[PDB]
């Protein structure tokens, strides 16, 4: 069964720090291109992060560009999502969106909700 | 949040009858899946080598 | 069979190779569909089609004739001249038309694919072959030329090697060179939005590598073999060493396989056959 | 009987083959194009300022006699994942980039990661991409007055500057053009990330001039088919 | 209070519950029983008829009963039905859209159905009177691609589109009778099961969700999948069916076991699967790897009785007839390969 559980989050100072880690359980870890991808309340879902199959192909969206950082681990099958220096728009509820096909580059979760896997999301806040 | 709540009952909904089946034992289904293979190896022309006589392919 | 076995083993792997390559060719786009339903391998296959005869009754006599001296068949040695020259130039032809093709396929693709269809495509081959042929077939059978190893008349044989060769690399260079222009211009467009992602003559060099194959080496075989044939008659050169690059225009029939037939779809057909 | 039927099936064959040969030099000469963004970026403009033309499907038109098949998605889901195989056979997937709606949601990141997708696809790389910077006249003055600038959705945008090959228009400010090329340069990044050389994005601004937009499509698939046919002749 | 919150928390509890109903049942495996049957070896079939007419990348095809005409869809417009016995296209449809992706023969032989991009499932007569094929029916009620069609009888057919839902739909009224709702990935392919009352579906979301026909509801759901299950084909016996998804993995499920009995892994293969199909014995499995390869895996050994050559492209249709003759498989090349 694919799910992903992202664990981690909640009401958190804007400029601090915080490691979301997404427990990928039901499929091999170590060949689907994992990433990140937030949706601001009221707006769309915004691809925030990816990493490639192995932790080559690092990147991250312009709004976190340098201010997260993605990292997998196939040993236990989870990706941790560091993020430093939070920005009062950085409020949103964070899903694992995995790849669609593995051994590829190519994913597709970037798009609206429904997506197939897809997490719960993490509802990262920052204060005021 | 009322489509994802009529979304997520849904799902409960079908997760609640999918609960209540009769689920049958790995075992006696790999023997049904044998059974039926066994008794029908005979007449398939893709398992067995059919000639060129009755295939009408070949 | 001291001196003279070096030489024939050498010719012999020649033509071994050239019949191989050709066969392999040949293979190719008769059992396999995906290099004969393209419109722009046809003329290719023509072309294997005239070095398959230039394999099979073109090099094995005048290879069993150099080895030796001497000419089996002599009742039809003028006849197989015709037949030399009836895959010669038809290849001349072919290679011209392919890169015609090619030029079609660079300069205007769009209406390449609008008016060379397979149909147009097998018309113009059919005019390479029959240009060949009225320039092979015809003149023998009225005797234009000049053991059968003779000169031909300089009425026809520069009349001859204009239509088999310096027409058709007219053209060809043309073609070639127009294609260079082209490829050099999208070349330029390519360098012109890889460097703006990054912010160069490593690609621009490859269509220019490419070039010295596919024409720098039908140049460098076929044309030291015809700057004599039309100062042969007008004369210079002997006998012992004409037919040496008569045989180095022949070596462009031995790797005419190893260069039209080595893109990715013809490589992949080799690599199973 | 032993021939009766067999005779009028191969006639049959014999007149569908003779259709299907008509039908063939018409799918080579209309090059199917794929028509799609990140939403909402001003596809419908491009249809609009097409030939001057069951909802939004399929878009056809001719230039030079040389007919093209603009096919339209604006009736499918979300997921693209696919739908877009489907194309894999298509001449060009004109991507429509709303180049002035980065600042909503972030939808020019929405249309990085669809190129990305679109450029790295197990079947979509070996198609060019006509990349469509549409709504180009509300970047101008969409970066000018200050209310959307790309550093709030892109830091690079600020260790960019404008190319030395770069093409201005009179009347544009150089702020714009730094704005307008760095889409184009954050594009054309991901398009030469790959570098296998079986397609290349073709960057393209539109949605400022109501001037004739197929022609820009018609030179863009041009050099498409060029360099493919570069490319199978080993020419590039 | 928080209707939400607790809501999936249930769920989370019924589908723990669900995989420790199964792990109950799950004692052994599928593999466990393959000392006791012997393998086939490696059978190496070869293309007796092929069928090289379409001017697009062949998407879809289906066979018929009488084992011996079967259609295939492509993107250039033209739904081709061939027959396979002796190489003639019999019928040549010109689409109304030229991107389809489904295709589905009659039971009969009298109706086929298309659907694409277009999300319209245009019905089509075979054997009518006025001469060439006309469009039957234009289903129209999918707001998304259509990906698979099966056909039930001359009335009523089954589509599996992307817009989530699957939908028996009617050729005599032109409406959906019931819509089969669940799915949350774009759904990929379907199958019917030989009985015809039950129907499985492989959507996207790694869920080969099993429907009834006649309730219209969602029996049996599974997700035993890692990725797109692209296509799925129910066992002969009715009872099991494989699914062949986009993580080069085929599975098979089993519908009273409801889980998965085998797992055709293989090193080798890392690209996914978008045709599967069994044999008339069902020991045979046909799946369409995208490595332009078809692989026959022993579906009770747990291991692939031969590897098939031939196609150049992406494998996207498979179809074995249901006497199990032979094999066609259509490639993105434009070419169906009779294997036998
Ligand atoms: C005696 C001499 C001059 C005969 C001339 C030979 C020429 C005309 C013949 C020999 C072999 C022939 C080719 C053999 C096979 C094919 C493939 C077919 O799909 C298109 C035609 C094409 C490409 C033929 C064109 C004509 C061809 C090249
Ligand atoms: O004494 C002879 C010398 C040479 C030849 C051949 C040589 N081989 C290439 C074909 C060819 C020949 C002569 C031509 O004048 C010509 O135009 C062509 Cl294309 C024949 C007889």
């Amino acid at each position: 069964q694919v799910q992903l559980q992202e664990s981690g989050g909640g009401l958190v100072q804007p400029g601090g720090s915080l490691r979301l880690s997404c427990a990928a359980s039901g499929f091999t870890f170590s060949n689907y291109k994992m990433n990140w991808v937030r949706q601001a309340p009221g707006k769309g879902l915004e691809w925030v992060s990816d990493i490639s199959q192995s932790g080559a192909s690092i990147s991250y969206t312009g709004s976190v560009k340098g201010r997260f950082t993605i990292s997998r681990d196939n040993a236990k099958n989870t990706l941790y999502l560091q993020m430093n220096s939070l920005k009062p728009e950085d409020t949103a509820v964070y899903y694992c969106a995995r790849c669609p096909a593995p051994f590829t580059r190519d994913c597709f979760d970037v798009t609206s909700t429904t997506y197939a896997y897809r997490g719960q999301g993490t509802q990262v806040t920052v204060s005021s | 949040n009322t489509a994802s709540i009529a979304q997520a009952r849904k799902l409960v909904e079908q997760l609640k009858m999918e609960a209540n089946i009769d689920r049958i034992k790995v075992s006696k289904a790999a023997a049904d899946l044998m059974a039926y293979c066994e008794a029908h190896a005979k007449e398939d022309p893709l398992l067995t080598p059919v000639p060129a006589s009755e295939n009408p392919f070949r | 069979f001291s001196v003279r076995i070096l030489t024939a083993c050498f010719l012999s792997l020649l033509i071994l190779s050239t019949l191989l390559g050709n066969t392999l060719v040949c293979a190719a786009v008769i059992r396999f569909r995906h290099l004969r339903s393209k419109v722009t391998n046809f003329f290719v296959i023509s072309l294997a089609v005239s070095d398959l005869l230039v394999a099979v009754l073109v090099m094995p006599w005048k290879a069993v004739a150099e080895i030796a001296g001497f000419w089996p068949f002599g009742s039809f040695c003028n006849i197989w001249v015709a037949f030399d020259i009836m895959c010669s130039t038809a290849s001349i032809l072919n290679l011209c038309v392919i890169s015609v093709d090619r030029y079609w396929a660079i300069s205007s693709p769009f209406r390449y694919e609008r008016k060379m269809t397979p149909k147009a495509a097998f018309i113009l081959i059919s005019v390479a072959w029959t240009l060949s042929v009225l320039i092979s077939f015809i003149p023998v059978q009225l005797s234009w030329h000049k053991n059968c190893d003779s000169s031909l008349s300089r009425t026809y044989a520069i009349s001859s090697s204009v239509i088999s060769f310096y027409i058709p690399v007219a053209i060809m260079i043309v073609t070639y060179t127009r294609i260079y222009r082209i490829a050099q211009k999208q070349i330029r467009r390519i360098a012109a939005l890889e460097r703006a992602a990054v912010h160069s003559f490593k690609r621009e060099t490859k269509v220019l590598k490419t070039l010295s194959v596919i024409m720098g080496v039908f140049v460098c075989c076929w044309l030291p073999f015809f700057i004599l044939n039309c100062i042969l008659p007008f004369c210079c050169i002997d006998s012992n060493t004409f037919d040496v690059f008569v045989w180095f225009g022949w070596a462009n029939s031995s790797l005419n396989p190893i260069i039209y037939a080595f893109n990715a779809d013809f490589r992949k057909a080799f690599s199973t056959l | 009987d032993q021939r009766n039927e067999e005779k009028a099936q191969r006639e049959a064959n014999k007149k569908i083959e003779k259709q299907l040969q008509k039908d063939k030099q018409v799918y080579r000469a209309t090059h199917r194009l794929l028509l799609l963004g990140a939403g909402e970026s001003g596809k419908s403009t491009i249809v609009k300022q097409m030939r001057i033309l069951t909802g939004i499907f399929e878009t056809k038109f001719q230039v030079d006699k040389v007919n093209f098949h603009m096919f339209d998605v604006g009736a499918q889901r979300d997921e693209r994942r696919k739908w877009i195989q489907c194309f894999n056979d298509v001449t060009a997937i004109i991507f429509v980039v709303a180049s002035s709606s980065y600042n909503m949601t972030n939808r020019l990141q929405e249309a990085l990661n669809l190129f990305k997708s679109i450029w790295n696809n197990r079947w979509l790389r070996t198609i060019s991409v006509i990349l469509f910077l549409n709504k180009q006249d509300l970047l101008a003055e969409k970066v000018l007055a200050g209310k959307s600038k790309i550093e709030d959705y892109f830091p690079e945008f600020a260790r960019y500057t404008t190319p030395e090959d770069a093409t201005p228009e009179p009347g544009e400010d150089p702020r714009v053009t730094r704005a307008k090329y760095f889409i184009r340069d954050e594009f054309l990044r991901i398009s030469t990330a790959s570098g296998d050389g079986r397609h290349y994005c073709y960057p393209h601004f539109t949605c400022s001039v109501d001037t004739e937009n197929i022609r820009r499509v018609f030179n863009d698939c041009r050099d498409i088919i060029q360099r493919m046919h570069l490319r199978q002749y080993e020419l590039l | 209070g928080s209707e939400l919150d607790q809501l999936r928390q249930e769920a989370e509890q019924l589908k723990n519950q669900i995989r420790d109903a199964r792990k109950a049942c799950a004692d052994a495996t599928l593999s466990q029983i393959t000392n006791n049957i012997d393998p086939v070896g490696r059978i190496q079939m070869r293309t007796r008829r092929t069928l090289r007419g379409h001017l697009a990348k062949i998407y879809a095809m289906h066979w018929g009963t009488d084992s011996r005409l079967l259609v295939s869809a492509s993107q250039d417009g033209k739904l081709i039905i061939w027959d396979s016995y002796t190489t003639n296209k019999v019928h040549a449809i010109p689409l109304r859209s030229s991107w389809v992706m489904t295709c589905a023969y009659a039971p009969s032989g009298n109706y086929v159905a298309c659907g694409g991009l277009d999300n319209i499932c245009s019905i089509y007569n075979l054997k009518t009177r006025e001469g060439n094929v006309r469009v039957s029916r234009e289903l129209a009620g999918h707001t998304g691609y259509l990906s698979c069609c099966r056909f039930l009888d001359d009335n009523q057919i089954v589509t599996s589109s992307g817009d989530t839902t699957c939908a028996l739909w009617d050729i005599e009224t032109g409406q959906q009778t019931t819509t089969f709702t669940g799915h949350t990935g774009d759904v990929m392919s379907l199958s019917l099961a030989p009985d015809t009352r039950l129907f499985v579906s492989g959507a996207c979301d790694a869920s080969a969700k099993l429907w009834d026909v006649r309730e219209g509801m969602c029996r049996q759901t599974f997700t035993g999948h890692e990725s797109d299950i692209n296509a799925i084909c129910f066992f002969p016996n009715g009872n099991a069916f494989a699914t062949g998804s986009d993580d080069a993995t085929c599975r098979l499920f089993d519908l009273r076991a409801d889980q998965e009995l085998m797992t055709y892994s293989h090193d080798n293969i890392i690209c996914g699967i978008t045709s599967v199909s069994f044999s008339k014995s069902g020991r045979l499995l046909l799946a369409g790897y995208d490595d332009f390869n078809c692989n026959v895996w022993d579906a009770l050994k747990a291991d692939r009785a031969g590897v098939l050559a031939g196609h150049d492209n992406r494998v996207s249709c498979l179809g074995v007839t249901d006497d199990g003759m032979a094999v066609a498989t259509g490639s993105w090349d434009s070419f169906l390969k009779i294997w036998n």
